[PDB]
RNA sequence: AAGAAAACUGCCGAUAAGGUCUUCAAAAA
RNA sequence: GGUACACGAAAAACCUUACCUAGACUUGACAUCCUUGGCAAAAUUAUGGAAACAUAAUGGAGGUUAACCGAGUGACAGGUGGUGCAUGGUUGUCGUCAGCUCGUGUCGUGAGAUGUUGGGUUAAGUCCCGCAACGAGCGCAACCCUUAUCGUUAGUUACAUUGUCUAGCGAGACUGCUAAUGCAAAUUGGAGGAAGGAAGGGAUGACGUCAAAUCAUCAUGCCCCUUAUGUCUAGGGCUGCAAACGUGCUACAAUGGCCAAUACAAACAGUCGCCAGCUUGUAAAAGUGAGCAAAUCUGUAAAGUUGGUCUCAGUUCGGAUUGAGGGCUGCAAUUCGUCCUCAUGAAGUCGGAAUCACUAGUAAUCGCGAAUCAGCUAUGUCGCGGUGAAUACGUUCUCG
């Protein structure tokens, strides 16, 4: 039961507090980056391929 | 373009491609032990012979069969000994010794064929010899059989050289 | 042990980003980010007989630009420019009609030294039941003769339909992976076999690029002689 | 100048069964 | 076990949710392919409703079907269902340890040896010598980022006690010079220098081991369900409780508690937000309300300094537990949100056998910010600065 949860999340609920944010590529619910709308483990593939502009490795 | 091409499928399986004349005589699977795991390498025993009087043997080890194959290939190419035949057979009865391996070779009349089996049969075919009586009186390790067989054939004395030295007449009594 | 992704380790130092855009807000930063993945994945999965090596996407507030390099653009182009219009309609539906699309199919130079089509060609051989040793050796020898540095191919999976998974590597030359100045191109593919999934990994070394710039110039894209 | 220099001892037992893993060189336009 | 236990989970009231109880559905809430039309789905108002859902309404953007709205329709969709001992991918561990191999050659009947082991030097299989070995690849090192001095460009939203500061480029440190001893690498000392002999930190982690972890991110072979292991909704559950362990917070106190005044940061973040100021309120907060899309406006720095008080007590320590009244978020706070005020005041006075971390701006400690987030006893996690130590004689023992 993932796709239906994804579809239900896309559909608007009847209460505002009923709305949660899921990853947009896959369907992972937890550990979703609101800054990108992408979960933590999809961010690796996008960051490691150059799809996301400006995302370089950090050295501090 | 018009490369024609009709019926059939792809490259099927033609192959030919050879020279001199050879044949795999054994493919063992040796292995050592390291700090975790087992390094496994294939060992091949190739016998190379032109079937006219030139024959050599080559044993090689490599991580993969193709590699070890061509290694033993070149190996035999390097170490090739020269063989002389009399009427297609071996001149005098001989016992080849190598370690605990003893191979008996005996002259045969023209027609019997190669009565050999195993490493000796490969050697006799690869050397050129036809009629030959053999019996393996010892171990069944292919490398030692090849060693014993080649030792027996290389110590052979020609009917000519003997009398020459011996100060006799060619082959005359 | 585990190694850092070779392409991802060299980003922001010698290699530019495949998508270069600045969004308005964090809501438009997600849409413009998922849509390009769909577009890129579309291009790569289907329309594969063309050997598309890499597709970059360029977007402004409202203008989308696509730069597609391929080895055989005839399949994209089609019969008297047919498939091209067809593929255009797919892209417009994905992003939206309200924008302007500007496809720019560019022919590629030096097709060999690109880890995408090489990995794709390796992966294709495995679905066709071609023996793995022969397939890998033949692709490497043509690649090595083409005039590049060492190539490392790792093909892990249920090799040859086996029930116990293995892995075979084949290095041929100096491939300094820990070095940042090297021009190493990396790509990964999933060979879908009747007995499961095969992972093929290809590292290719295309010389030394002392350039401190991020791409800013065709890499293997350049057409030499 | 011919030196040497010296061991020293507490205690310290065991680890259920059967088990992968090398497929192959025929060789390749 | 190390390599699980503030782990997946960077936010369980509803949602999440995969679980239970119920009320409902069947080419299905989502998808394609096909014959076929589009002259809708929404949203919202009614009635019945726990809500799913039904019966009635405005019949709806548009664009003539583009997308979708459907009918007909069987292939099918679907599974967080099983198998991480079928896998791909990703990762832990030895370990950032210094290793792991190959080509040619030589020796050995052979597994195999050689190089890779000897002597010096390192953090290093780092380098130099020797050497039946000669070379090569991966690892090591450097190239990358940052901090430490300076030059140059620029001067607003920084500075404006005039050259800080910010960020572009560059210079600078190279065992470069010298002394000692070594064949040579190289070691030590000295000089100058902001920086001296990997100047500090980070990214970078070889072949492989543990059938190590994940089919619950995703993908996937195979097996299993198909008016049900699929789907929608309401309520419960993930928050239990005789117990045990792990990781943290608070303490047992005058190196302190309470009150008043007051000085000095860096980094980050911000328009459903940061919220200045003002008014009300014992307070959480409410109202008004500018300013800031940001070097401009906002997010009170605390330890620290001074003064007063407490006088060693289960206390002006310690805050648990319990009762009541308030404030905020949210349909909704009982199961199960947190904050404030009042009331109470458990244990605990340094903790047995045994154990953990740490070699400088480090340990200890004091605040600040960000992520997920409507809100959240996150005391968690990731970061930033203030103060700021002690010790290393040595490898006999101990672990690797
Ligand atoms: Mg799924
Ligand atoms: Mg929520
Ligand atoms: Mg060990
Ligand atoms: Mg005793
Ligand atoms: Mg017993
Ligand atoms: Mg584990
Ligand atoms: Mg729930
Ligand atoms: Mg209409
Ligand atoms: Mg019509
Ligand atoms: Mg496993
Ligand atoms: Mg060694
Ligand atoms: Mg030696
Ligand atoms: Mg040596
Ligand atoms: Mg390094
Ligand atoms: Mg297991
Ligand atoms: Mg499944
Ligand atoms: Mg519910
Ligand atoms: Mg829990
Ligand atoms: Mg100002
Ligand atoms: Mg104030
Ligand atoms: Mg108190
Ligand atoms: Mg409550
Ligand atoms: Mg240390
Ligand atoms: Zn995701």
């Amino acid at each position: 039961a993932k796709k239906s949860l994804k579809v239900k999340q896309t559909r608007i609920p009847k209460f505002a507090v009923r709305a949660y944010t899921r990853c947009q590529r896959c369907g992972r619910a937890r550990a979703v980056l609101s800054h990108f709308g992408v979960c933590r483990l999809c961010f690796r593939e996008l960051a490691y391929a150059g799809a996301i502009p400006g995302v370089k490795k950090a050295s501090w | 373009g018009h490369n024609r091409n009709n019926q059939n499928r792809r490259f099927q399986k033609p192959a030919f491609k050879s020279e001199f004349e050879e044949r795999i005589v054994k493919l063992k699977r040796i292995s050592k032990t390291t700090k975790g795991g087992r390094n496994m390498r294939f060992s091949v025993l190739v016998v190379v012979g032109n079937r006219k009087g030139k024959i050599g043997y080559g044993i090689a080890k490599a991580l993969e069969v193709p590699n070890a194959i061509k290694k033993a290939i070149k190996a035999a190419h390097n170490s090739l000994h020269t063989i002389e035949i009399h009427k297609g057979s071996i001149y005098h009865e001989v016992i080849g010794r190598s370690g605990a391996s003893r191979v008996l070779l005996k002259p045969a009349p023209q027609g019997t064929g190669i009565i050999a089996g195993g490493a000796i049969r490969a050697i006799i075919e690869l050397a050129g010899y036809s009629d030959i009586y053999t019996k393996n009186l010892g171990r069944n390790t292919p490398i030692n059989m090849i060693h014993a067989t080649m030792d027996g054939i290389l110590k052979q004395l020609s009917p000519r050289r003997v009398a020459i030295l011996r100060n006799k007449n060619l082959n005359e009594l | 042990g585990q190694k850092v992704n070779s392409n991802g380790l060299r980003f922001g130092i010698n290699k530019n980003w495949i998508s270069r855009w600045t969004a308005n807000s964090h809501a438009q930063t997600a849409k413009w980010l998922i849509e390009d993945e769909k577009i890129r994945n579309l291009f790569f999965v289907n329309y594969r007989n063309a050997q598309v090596s890499n597709v970059e996407i360029e977007r402004t507030q409202a203008t989308v630009d696509v730069f597609v390099y391929a080895a055989q653009p005839a399949f994209l182009i089609g019969s008297e420019n047919k498939n091209i219009q067809k593929i255009t309609k797919q892209i417009k539906q994905i992003i939206g009609r309200t924008t302007n699309l500007d496809l720019t199919i560019n022919e590629i130079g030096s097709p060999m030294l690109s880890a995408r089509i090489i990995a794709r060609d390796l992966a294709n051989a495995i679905e066709a039941r071609v023996p793995l040793r022969t397939a890998m050796r033949q692709s490497l020898i043509k690649v090595l003769k083409a005039g590049a540095n060492g190539i490392k191919v790792l093909v892990s999976g249920r090799l040859n339909g086996a029930e116990i998974a293995r892995d075979k590597m084949y290095i041929e030359g100096n491939m300094p992976l820990s070095t940042l100045r090297a021009d190493i191109d990396y790509a990964l593919e999933k060979a879908q076999t009747t007995y499961g999934v095969i992972g093929v990994k290809v590292w290719i070394n295309r010389g030394m690029i002392y350039t401190k710039g991020l791409n800013r110039t065709p890499a293997h894209i350049l057409h030499p002689q």
